């Protein structure tokens, strides 16, 4: 056998290779094409690992499945993409994709070429992009009213909108908790400083967010107190062991007192690191690594409340909650690597474990948000949700830019895009037009998942679109009905939606650009 | 279809064919489950792969020692798991209100209504029933025989009437004694062990602790009368150093003497320990019990026995405060600077062989604020069975102490709360009326299900309720030896009213997700 | 939870290979989706410059050719609503026999408009409704853009350039030979009524030389020998016998019995003499030349050699009663000599040899009869019968306009105006049904899109070119093939023109295909046995 | 069980299990034939094993082209093929009121009912629908009117609307036409035959009779306009004697003769209808067509194309 290129290289090209892309894409549309709006319904997944995941967003959904077509896994990663930038639109984006691919379908059977067809789609980005700036709106972040009601119209369209103002509440108190600055950076960390600790059981009207943290420990001896009214916190990365050195380090004994010495040395080691912690005088100390047990002895002997292996993680927020500075030292303990500013060390019981608050904290720059319900598929969809109105809540915080939802912001932008084209005389005016077009998927969709009808109310709301100041003007995801958004209340955060269009017109460019498949071939 | 476009070995049940599995699954479990409920409910026998078996009415053991593979399944069974965990109770009815609120809306839902629509009814009638449920619940006085009756209603569903009674008393008075007036009750504190040698009614409360272990030195005492108990956490047999040590000597003399200095160590421990005992017990009047969490070697064991101590090792980290708490003394880690007040009194302390095995009673404490139950019995699944009972006699009596409040049982509640839902109904707006009706006649499934289980006719047995609940507005139930209706609250049927709230939410909220769950899809190949 | 199982009822009932398919999504979308890649397979074939395929079938046979229902039938079609569309075609094929492509592109067409058209809201129903009116509407135009009509079909000039368009499509280099051949033909086996007969019209494909050594034949050719010594007659006086050129036997068994040695002597001296008797017989009618359609005896054979009589043996019964249509004679059952009217007549009948083959030629010198043969040279099997395709193309139109003398122009500018006038009517028609007209309007460009696009020009162009031209005025204005840039020109004045009842036909069983595959909602495979 | 005892590959489905599986597979059968309901029901398309299409609103038709392997199924497909032979509709809504009944039972039997109670009450409840149905029933004078509307009501549920316009007007005058006052309706005097050319709207209704095959001589007549038809069931081709005969000749000229005289036998019998033709026909005014049930061989055909008749073979029995 003569070959040039290995057997398994297969090499398809052209417009099958085209529409192969665009079929793939679409059908990653039409997968969560009715995942999106208030009006949706749940989708059971399967995991490899005998899991369960009932959830109504686009990126959990696109996640849990599985593909091999190449165009399919790039809209796979584009809602892995919108997830990790904005936390929201992540079927939006979908959806919008797949219609920009869909209505390039036309211009590419039609001996239009794919780059023609892209330069008119960035043409219309840009264009999108000046047009949602033009008809957002400003908010005034210190009116918690309205950005309850921006969180409120984030997840409505999710389960937890049975229980909205507890998840709203909870998602700006653990927002505003996490802003930090420091050195002229602000930074919300609600990555690693909003915690959500799923507990089953209970109820989800008693979830919360503590001025504080949580952790799923208990005291090294049941000797130390469980209840601390205000807790001094000391927090430390390394062991109260008594460790080997790092160098062989080999003893030679040849005396009899010698053995004994040197097991007194060990236990006066400990002691002497017991009294470097004591000398702060703290109430508890909490370490990343082990503690002895006559570390323990020792601390107890002060009164002292101490807890064994605690996570980095769990540590660094016990750090920003408490005020403390951990230390791998405890001869480098000061004062101001003390913890005052928890209000509470509590160690109670909820089921059969024992879980370690360290609440009523003041300034706390950290929190846990502590979710109950009926089981751990329920209190994972929550904590999703609960993600959602955080990164929401973040990124209004900042950039404070509104625009209007219901499809009122796409059917906006898609009028301003067609009085622009009618400027246009080349041939990229079909493709734009085309695009403009195909942003009206958002309340086609919103209107099929609802169960209206799509020509009437769509035909509508087009026409209303024509009007001068109607740019607000959507429909209910609930009703069928087309309302005004200043009406309604449901605003969209302009960072989402912009961050929305450009995928998905990135999407489309590069899905349109693709062509001349090859495969086989081993790295 | 369009998952299976892309992903060609993947599974996929669509709008119809998503509730139809998800319904079937859950009327599935409903059907196993409902022989369960009631203390006329029937055992069943589950059989390991391995060949062991369980004999259990436990509607959290039989779920999760089913052979099934479900999806659904699952979900509920993680619900009923929560249930479990948090309350001790409610796992069968649990299953059994999901079952039913499937079944009541997928009769409105094959009629084509709308599970949104539902799911709106589901959520005014829980509302509507949780008002009701603090409305019927009896706010009382918790005393001894207050408690005996709740856990009566919960032993007597678990096991057998006699050791019912039995473990009742034990539960109660267990709980009655680890428990201090406003503070939340440890069960922790309550050991329990199983012994395998005796009848399932010699099962008993020691007001005191017993070990599943004894000494290991033989000239070591057997039984021991007015004891010092020295709880500790401190090493008694040879520890190496930390850092690589060895022994470097020229003369069999020279290692001689460094096998005699290697142990000195441990030897300054056990004189301190040796000492304390001496200056307590001047004479082989009182006795002197070691309970080490950790080992005692033999030499130790030797110089303890010598000076007439009775040495235990490698107690349990929860009995260093479970012996701290009934003896009353301090648990150690360190012998620096031991006192006399660091040692807890037992006013006996003996042993018990059992075969292989031995045990250690540490009994006549003064006021033991923990206690352990001894669950005797002639069969593994005896022990078992009495163990998963004694575990929900527990929870139900800590959950009537904590909600001082108790709601009458018997499907009392349920028929209270279905007629006051279907008065209700007219407040609620459209066609959520329907889900309003679905809660009612799936919250009816408790007291149709223990007339089933009685052996009554559960329609003649459920009008016969409704009708006397409806005439004289007392909460009544059935009646499980005459189909009658009765007075719960004056017949002593009691149920949790935590229970009773958890299964209301957690089974509205699950029930709800089931319904609006549109695509069930296995795609991760 | 790492498995879902077959929801309760039919999904459990269903048998294990057999497949179910319900909805917009499964079954409406997937029925279209097939159309279109069918529409796609077919579209690049369409018009002059449509190029031709090569189909190898099961068989390993090979055709090549730009003929859309003989690519249908050589393909392995196995999805149930391509199916159905190639139904339409092969329906069209027999009931006009041109226009089989048009079917197949309109009706893919008709079906993506239908699901952007779902796709934006409209029920099925109202689809159905909309392109069943404007399909109505089309028929009711059509007549209008009728444009000429044949005016004499006894010509063979104005028959050529009538028939040129429909032997174009197919056969774009050489088409003014081809239609003056078929011409030819049509009108030779055209009788004084206004009846034709297309299987009068034979072709015989000889292997050699190529399409410009094609000739049309008076008469009959069969690639066969002569049986006897006889090889030429000049003034054939034929005699024809649907029996063997034997002595008659028994239908039930016949046994010679002999009880003499006379007996046995003289019985077959007396077969060979009542032999002799029958061919002279038949020789003293004035036939020269004998046709057979069974078996030759070999003493029959001896006698006919010695009476001077062509012998010829055609195995085929349809063979044979084309050749007595062919001379005006009677195939008899029995050997008897023929009667004066009995008889045929050919001004010659000969034996020659076109190219390698060997061929029996009952030539009329006279420019008419009720049969001619086109002997097709050519230097490729495959090509000859590419050109006999053609010819059935050309002589399907001829007996079209026999039918039908109207036409409408052609290269796309009947589906322009069509399109155009749909669209007018489809902005008067209220209701949701207005969408469904001007999509079936719209569908109609995918016509002169298909030809553009194979002319190797800009289709939106050529279409905007055209609808510009329909909008001034001109109906019989289409697109311009001769030509590297796009354009268009008078469809008429180019001579380019189509078959009213092609047209017709075409667009309704198009409409009626596109509208089954709508109607259907729920598909039932079985399990492929 | 017990059956599983004495026939260990033996299934078996018990009083809960045996009811659910009835009823499951009965529900099933209902939600696929849900559809097929009324002139708005939607058409199923049905590809057999080799590729064969069926598009169809048919409920019978349904059932027996589904792919299902069900006791239930099959009982309820039998119910549905008796009342497809004996009434010709009802089979869809046969299926939904069969699936609607075991669903509305089972509403009572998962609750304790026994099933014989519930089966009391459908006896019950059968007599009086009975009788309300008599009662309710119209009386009505048969007039094509009324009968238009009753073969409206049937069409329009089984094909689209104009053409159940035209089938309805061609079914109507059909059974008009072959229908004696006071006599059964023998639906056999209606032929039906399929042609695969025009469109669906031409299907017409043919005063007379349309045969499937023609005449094979070419020289016979296509067309005859005062036509003499002779119906016969007596064959024209040559018949061998049952006891096994034989020819035996010692000459040519004695084997010809053979070969003239094996024929007399049938063209006895053409010359019995060429002598009624030439009786009934003096001239070529008039036409006469035999129409044989049996077969006609090349001979007979040759002697009745001369005399001007045209002769088909191998009719139809009915
Ligand atoms: N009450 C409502 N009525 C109509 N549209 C809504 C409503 N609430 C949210 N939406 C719209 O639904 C979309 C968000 O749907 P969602 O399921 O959250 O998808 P994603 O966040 O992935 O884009 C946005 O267009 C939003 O404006
Ligand atoms: N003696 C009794 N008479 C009537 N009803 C009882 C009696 N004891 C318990 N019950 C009721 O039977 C129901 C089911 O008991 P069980 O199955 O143990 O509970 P669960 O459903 O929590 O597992 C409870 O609601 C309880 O109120
Ligand atoms: N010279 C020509 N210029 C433009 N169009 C032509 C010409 N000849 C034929 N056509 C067009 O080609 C089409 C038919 O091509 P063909 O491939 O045979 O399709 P069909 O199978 O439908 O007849 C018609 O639209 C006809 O008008
Ligand atoms: N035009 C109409 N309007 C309302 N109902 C109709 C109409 N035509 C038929 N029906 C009803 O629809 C029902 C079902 O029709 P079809 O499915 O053909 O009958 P079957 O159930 O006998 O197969 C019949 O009961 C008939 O009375
Ligand atoms: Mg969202
Ligand atoms: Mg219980
Ligand atoms: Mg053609
Ligand atoms: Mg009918």
């Amino acid at each position: 056998p003569v070959l040039v290129l290995s057997q398994n290289t297969k090499r398809e090209s052209g417009r099958k290779v085209q529409s192969g892309n665009i079929n793939a894409a679409k059908t990653i549309a039409d997968i969560i094409r009715t995942c999106l709006g208030p009006k949706s319904m749940m989708k059971m997944l399967l995991d490899p690992m005998g899991g369960i995941v009932m959830t109504n967003d686009g990126n959990a959904i696109l996640r849990e499945i599985q593909v091999q077509h190449p165009a399919a896994k790039s809209m796979i990663e584009i809602s892995r993409t919108q997830d990790e930038e904005v936390g929201d639109g992540t079927t939006s984006v979908i959806i919008l994709a797949g219609e920009m691919l869909s209505v390039a379908e036309h211009f590419l059977e039609q001996q239009m070429h794919p780059t023609v067809v892209i330069s008119a789609y960035r043409k219309a980005l840009d264009d999108m992009i000046s047009t949602l700036k033009k008809i957002s709106i400003p908010v005034d972040i210190s009116d918690s009213d309205m950005m309850l009601n921006i969180i409120n119209s984030s997840i409505t369209t999710k389960a937890i909108s049975r229980w909205s103002s507890l998840a709203c509440n909870i998602a700006l108190d653990a927002v505003k908790m996490v802003q930090f600055e420091e050195n002229g950076r602000k930074e919300i960390d609600i990555k690693k400083y909003a915690r959500v600790e799923k507990i089953p059981g209970g109820i989800i009207e008693d979830s919360c967010v503590l001025r504080g943290v949580m952790i799923n420990k208990d005291v090294t001896h049941p000797r130390m107190r469980r209840y601390i009214k205000n807790p001094r916190i000391v927090l430390l990365d390394s062991s109260l062991e008594y460790k080997k050195g790092e160098s062989q380090t080999d003893i030679e004994i040849t005396r009899e007192e010698d053995f004994t010495r040197i097991l007194q040395m060990e236990e006066e080691y400990i002691q002497q690191l017991c009294e470097d912690i004591i000398q702060l005088k703290p109430d508890v100390v909490i370490t990343e690594k082990g503690i002895s047990d006559l570390a323990q002895h020792y601390l107890m002997r002060a009164n002292i409340t101490a807890i064994r292996r605690v996570r980095k993680t769990d540590n660094n927020r016990i750090a920003r909650a408490c005020g403390a500075r951990i230390v791998s030292r405890p001869e480098e303990l000061r004062e101001d690597d003390v913890g005052t500013g928890a209000g509470l060390l509590e160690i109670k019981k909820i089921g059969d474990e024992y879980f370690t608050f360290i609440t009523d904290c003041k300034d706390p720059k950290a929190c846990t948000i502590l979710l109950r319900g009926a089981s751990k598929e329920i209190l994972s969809e929550v904590e999703r949700n609960l993600q959602d109105a955080m990164q929401v809540c973040r990124n209004v915080l900042l950039d404070p830019q509104l625009v209007p939802g219901g499809g009122a912001s796409e059917m906006a932008v898609a009028h301003a895009l067609t009085e622009k084209s009618k400027a246009m005389t080349g041939v990229e005016q079909w493709p734009y037009r085309a695009v403009a077009q195909a942003l009206e998927v958002i309340p086609r969709t919103l209107i099929q998942n609802c169960g209206a009808s799509t020509i009437r109310l769509l035909t509508s709301l087009r026409a209303k679109h024509t009007q001068e100041n109607c740019e607000t003007w959507g429909v209910n995801g609930e009703t069928g009905t087309l309302v005004d958004m200043k009406e309604l209340g449901i605003w969209e955060p302009l960072a989402v939606k912009l961050q929305t269009y450009k995928t998905a017109v990135e999407t489309a460019v590069l899905l349109l650009r693709i062509d001349d498949i090859v495969s086989g071939h081993k790295k | 279809a369009a998952v299976k476009t892309l992903n060609p070995k993947a599974e996929v049940a669509r709008a119809q064919a998503a509730l139809a599995v998800n319904i079937s699954a859950a009327r599935g479990l409903q059907d196993v489950l409902r022989t369960n409920l009631g203390p006329k409910g029937t055992m069943k026998m589950l059989v390991s792969g391995a060949g062991d078996i369980k004999l259990t009415k436990d509607g959290n053991v039989l779920l999760h020692e089913m052979q099934i593979q479900h999806p659904t399944a699952s979900l509920i069974a993680k619900v009923a798991t929560a249930q479990d965990d948090i309350t001790g109770d409610g796992t069968t009815s649990n299953v059994l209100i999901i079952g039913e609120l499937l079944k009541q809306a997928d009769l409105y839902i094959s009629e084509g209504l709308h599970p949104r629509i539902i799911t709106e009814g589901f959520e005014a009638a829980k509302e509507k029933a949780l008002q009701f449920l603090e409305e019927v619940k009896v706010s009382r006085e918790m005393d001894r025989e207050t408690l005996i009756d709740v856990a009566r209603t919960s032993l007597r569903t678990k096991v057998h009437a006699e050791l019912a009674d039995v473990l009742t008393e034990a539960v109660v008075d267990s709980i009655l004694a680890i428990k201090k007036q406003d503070e939340p009750i440890d069960l922790f504190m309550i050991e329990i062990m199983e012994m395998k040698h005796k009848s399932e009614t010699d099962t008993s409360l020691i007001r005191g602790l017993v070990l599943d272990h004894g000494a290991r030195h033989p000239d070591m005492k057997k039984r021991v009368e007015d004891a010092y108990i020295l709880t500790c956490n401190v090493s008694l047999e040879y520890e190496k150093t930390e850092v690589n040590s060895g022994f470097f000597y020229k003369s069999a003399e020279e290692r001689e003497k460094l096998v005699k200095a290697e142990r000195k160590f441990i030897e300054d421990r056990v004189k301190k320990i040796i000492e304390l005992k001496r200056k307590v017990c001047g004479d082989s009047d009182k006795g002197f019990v070691v309970i080490n969490q950790k080992g005692i070697d033999p030499f130790s064991l030797d110089a303890l026995s010598k000076e007439g101590i009775v040495a235990l090792r490698r107690a349990k980290r929860r009995n260093m405060e479970r012996l701290t708490l009934a003896c009353g003394g301090v648990a150690l880690n360190s012998f620096d600077d031991l006192s006399p007040d660091c040692l807890g009194h037992a006013g006996l302390v003996y042993e018990y062989t059992l075969g292989e095995e031995k045990f250690t009673f540490i009994e006549k404490c003064n006021n033991p604020r923990s206690v352990t139950l001894l669950i005797k019995g002639p069969n593994k699944h005896t022990l078992t069975q009495i163990k998963d009972a004694v575990r929900d006699g527990l929870r139900a009596v800590k959950n009537a102490i904590d909600d001082g409040c108790v709601v009458p049982g018997a499907g009392a509640v349920e028929v209270a709360m279905a007629e006051a839902l279907i008065k209700h109904k007219p407040s609620v707006k459209g066609r959520a009326q329907l889900g309003v009706q679905a809660f009612a006649d799936a919250l009816l499934i408790i007291p149709k299900v223990l007339a089933q289980n009685s052996g009554f006719d559960l329609q003649e047995t459920l009008v016969k309720i409704q009708a006397e609940h409806s005439e004289s507005g007392q909460l009544v139930g059935v009646d499980l030896n005459t189909g009658e209706p009765m007075v719960a609250a004056e017949v002593g049927v009691w149920d949790n009213y935590c229970v009773k709230k958890q299964l209301l939410h957690s089974c509205t909220v699950i029930a709800t997700n089931i319904l609006l769950v549109d695509e069930i899809m296995r795609a991760g190949m | 939870a790492l498995h879902v199982p077959k929801a309760p009822g039919f999904a459990q009932m269903l048998k294990e290979g057999a497949k179910h398919f319900s909805g917009l999504e499964e079954a409406v979308y997937r029925n279209i989706q097939a159309c279109k890649e069918l529409a796609q397979t077919t579209r690049t074939a369409y018009g002059p410059n449509g190029m031709n395929k090569m189909v190898i079938n099961h068989l390993e046979k090979l055709f090549v050719t730009n003929d859309a229902a003989t690519i249908l039938r050589e393909l392995e079609v196995q999805h149930p609503a391509a199916k159905m569309i190639v139904m339409a075609s092969h329906m069209q094929e027999q009931e006009v026999g041109d226009g089989t492509n048009f079917v197949l592109v309109f009706a893919g067409a008709l079906l993506e408009l239908a699901e952007e058209l779902l796709r934006i809201g409209l029920s099925v129903s109202e689809v159905i409704e909309g392109y069943e009116i404007a399909c109505r509407k089309a028929h009711e135009i059509l007549p209008n853009l009728v444009c000429c009509s044949a005016k004499n079909l006894r010509d063979i000039d104005e028959v050529s350039s009538l028939l040129r368009t429909s032997i174009m499509s197919k056969q774009y280099g050489n088409e003014v030979f081809l239609a003056k051949l078929i011409a030819q033909a049509c009108v030779s086996i055209f009788p004084d009524s206004g009846h034709f007969n297309v299987d009068n019209i034979r072709v015989c494909k000889i292997l050699g030389s190529g399409i410009s050594s094609s000739s049309v034949l008076h008469g009959m050719v069969f690639k066969k020998e002569t049986e006897g010594d006889v090889t030429s007659v000049k003034d054939a006086k034929i005699a024809v016998y649907s029996c063997p050129f034997d002595g008659m036997i028994t239908e039930t068994k016949g046994t010679v019995l002999i009880k003499t040695a006379e007996e046995l002597m003289n019985f077959s001296k007396g077969e060979e003499n009542l032999m002799d008797a029958q061919v002279k017989a038949i020789a003293d009618t004035g036939a020269n030349v004998v046709v057979t359609g069974g078996k030759v005896a070999d003493m029959a054979l001896h006698y006919a050699n010695k009476y001077n009589i062509m012998l010829v043996r055609l195995n085929s019964k349809w063979d044979l009663r084309r050749l007595c249509k062919t001379v005006g004679a009677t195939a008899l059952p029995r050997l008897t000599p023929p009667v004066l009217e009995e008889m045929g007549h050919c001004d010659s009948v000969y034996l020659s040899e076109v190219g390698d083959t060997q061929v029996v030629v009952f030539k009329h010198e006279k420019e008419d009869g009720a049969i001619s043969t086109i002997v097709l040279r050519g230097s490729t099997d495959n090509l000859m019968d590419d050109i006999e395709r053609a010819v059935d193309d050309g002589v399907n139109t001829f007996k079209v306009l026999t039918r039908d003398k109207r036409l409408v122009p052609g290269g796309g500018a009947t589906e322009i105006e069509l399109a155009k006038q749909i669209t007018s009517y489809g902005e008067t028609c209220p209701g949701l049904e207005q969408y469904a007209i001007k999509k079936f309007a719209e569908a109609f460009e995918a016509i002169p899109r298909a030809l553009a696009e194979n002319s190797g020009v800009k289709a939106n162009e050529v279409i905007s070119k055209l609808y510009a031209v329909h909008q001034e005025g001109n109906k019989n204005v289409g697109l311009d093939i001769e030509a590297e840039v796009p354009a268009v020109k008078d469809m008429l004045e180019a001579g380019i023109l189509d078959t009213y009842l092609g047209k017709y036909w075409a667009i309704k069983l198009a409409t009626n295909a596109a509208v089954t595959v709508l109607r259907v909602d729920q598909i039932i495979m079985a399990k492929p046995a």
